[PDB]
């Protein structure tokens, strides 16, 4: 059924899934016209396919081409991110399909059932859990590759670099979703906690800094404390006041 | 002009003969229904007095035989019989409406209502939906389950409505996934119409029959064969224009027809108010958006 905090555990089993994120699929700048009415323009978007067991993502490129003459481009954005899941699955050889597809936004269901009716085997789930994947395009070498496509393109990244060779998948997916969520909280914050040290730098293959074991415990513990500062900002609330056990809550319930 | 006699009445049971019903007393001298329209299909339908879980009827047409009813002890129902000696049958109904032991089907001369329940309903469809070839009419029951609902336990015993489905293979084309999920005109036109109905009165006829399985039986697989049948037509962008105004004619009567105390269990809320106010067909329905909006503004 549904997946939540409860079978959380069943995203780093044996059981192919891949996490289907659409939010950055149509992508607009809203604008005056000469006239002062209100349009907007298209910019590239992505689908955001991931295992979170593997890390491996699945980044489809979606070109401003695509919309071209389309209307309701709200409602096509899921459809053309159905049919390119779709088609990303049976490219794939049967041992590496997914069992499991999860998609962030329970809008997808319908549009991805219909564009998978050929597979009646692969299960299409909604999810309980808020996932910061909007925030993939705060990642520079992700917002690089889409913004630089010039037609319809795939990229495939492994969104962990290395991490896996020193973690477990679970706390691999928890340090992603800790960033993710940072940078989609207080993305200047964020990226100034990643990217200050200048003696820490992105190997070329990588998405990530080259950070030490002892030197990510620091810095989980600062995007932790972006999180609560942020959360304090927001709510007018005074976070020195806070117990662990308040800030444990508001360090997932998010 | 036609007749259901009844050998007797031995438990006490509430009669329905289409639309009318009446309540008959353990062993009260009852030996049936004389003066039957010609021309359409009926319903004979049951629900004892001692236990209203036994709700039960035959549809029949008395162009096709002579019927009759007669209590089983064993099975503790009230069945159709044919009589094939036709002049055993007539000595028999002559008696009995002689003695006048026999209600009158009651038809107001101005009331076109059982006519435009069954318009487009057929005894020989009828048969195919509900398989026992032996007999010339057909038992329906409160609990009858569909072909589709067994499939989501006996098949002998199955309403055998057709499939539909929206998120199957047969209502989308490969390649045209959006526009076939979003409007089901290709499921209507090409797969059901042209190519299992072959025409738009036996879709209608099929239609028109669930709504009286549901109304009738209370039978809910046949509620939701009603609201798939009205759903698909008022989810399709394109529909002819007879058939348009032939189902808002149909629903209008059947709405009309329902009784005010049953609408919260045989109304769908989301099929209605997808069908009269967001669908392609929203504006289509004249007929049947007014008697609604009179009759029933909760559920909307
Ligand atoms: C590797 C250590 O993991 C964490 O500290 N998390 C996961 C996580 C994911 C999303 N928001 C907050 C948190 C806190
Ligand atoms: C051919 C598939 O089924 C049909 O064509 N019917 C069922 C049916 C049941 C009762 N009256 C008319 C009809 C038309």
């Amino acid at each position: 059924g549904a997946m939540n905090s409860s079978n959380y555990a069943e995203l780093f089993n044996n059981d192919i899934k891949l996490f289907v994120d659409d939010t950055n699929v149509y992508r607009v700048t809203v604008h005056k016209t000469f006239e002062g009415n209100v349009a907007t323009k298209a910019i590239n978007g992505c689908i955001f396919t991931l295992n979170p067991k593997t890390g491996h993502l699945f980044l489809k490129i979606i070109h401003t081409s695509v919309w071209a003459g389309q209307k309701r481009l709200s409602q096509l954005a899921k459809w053309k991110t159905a049919e390119e899941v779709s088609a990303l699955v049976r490219s794939l050889p049967k041992e590496e399909q997914p069992k499991q597809i999860i998609v962030t936004r329970k809008a997808m269901l319908d549009p991805l059932e219909v564009h998978m009716l050929d597979f009646p085997n692969i299960a299409i789930r909604p999810t309980e859990l808020r996932l910061p994947f909007s925030a993939a395009m705060s990642i520079d070498k992700l917002s690089d590759v889409v913004m630089k496509a010039t037609e319809p393109q795939m990229v495939l990244f492994n969104i962990y670099d290395d991490w896996l060779d020193r973690i477990s998948s679970y706390t691999a997916f928890s340090r992603l979703t800790l960033l993710l969520r940072a940078l989609k909280t207080n993305e200047e914050s964020a990226k100034m906690i990643l990217l200050s040290d200048p003696t820490i730098t992105i190997k070329s293959y990588h998405l990530w800094p080259s950070f030490t074991d002892e030197q990510w415990i620091t810095i989980e513990s600062q995007m932790r404390d972006l999180i609560l500062t942020e959360y304090g900002r927001k709510y007018n609330v005074n976070i020195s006041a806070l117990t662990q056990t308040e800030i444990k809550d508001i360090i997932l319930g998010q | 002009m036609n007749t259901v006699p009844f050998t007797s009445a031995p438990i006490e049971v509430t009669i329905g003969i289409d639309q009318y019903s009446f309540n008959v007393k353990e062993n009260q001298p009852f030996h049936g229904i004389k003066d039957i329209p010609i021309g359409h299909v009926h319903v004979i339908h049951f629900q004892h007095a001692d236990n209203s879980s036994m709700r039960y009827g035959y549809w029949f047409d008395c162009r096709m035989g002579n019927f009759y009813i007669q209590y089983d002890p064993k099975d503790g129902l009230y069945k159709m019989m044919e009589e094939r000696d036709g002049a055993k049958f007539e000595n028999i109904v002559h008696n009995f409406k002689e003695r006048q032991m026999m209600v009158s089907y009651p038809k107001i001369d101005e009331d076109d209502t059982w006519y435009n329940l069954t318009e487009f309903v057929q005894m020989d469809k009828i048969r195919k939906i509900v398989r026992k070839d032996e007999n010339q009419f057909s038992y329906v029951d409160s609990s009858m389950t569909t072909v589709q609902e067994n499939e989501l336990s006996d098949p002998a015993h199955s309403l055998n409505y057709t499939v539909i489905n929206f998120k199957s293979r047969e209502a989308i084309r490969p390649g045209h996934e959006m526009e076939d999920f979003l409007d089901k005109s290709y499921y209507l036109n090409t797969v059901m119409l042209q190519g299992i109905f072959k025409n738009s009165s036996n879709y209608f006829g099929e239609l028109q029959f669930a709504f009286l399985n549901a109304m009738f039986f209370g039978n809910y697989g046949s509620s939701l064969q009603w609201h798939a049948m009205i759903e698909l037509i008022c989810s399709s962008a394109t529909v002819p224009k007879h058939m348009l105004d032939k189902l808002d004619e149909i629903l209008y009567y059947q709405i009309k027809t329902l009784p005010e105390q049953y609408s919260d269990i045989l109304l769908n809320e989301r099929v209605w108010n997808i069908c009269l106010y967001s669908s392609f067909q929203k504006n289509s329905l004249h007929n049947t958006e007014k008697i609604m909006e009179n009759k029933y503004p909760e559920l909307l």
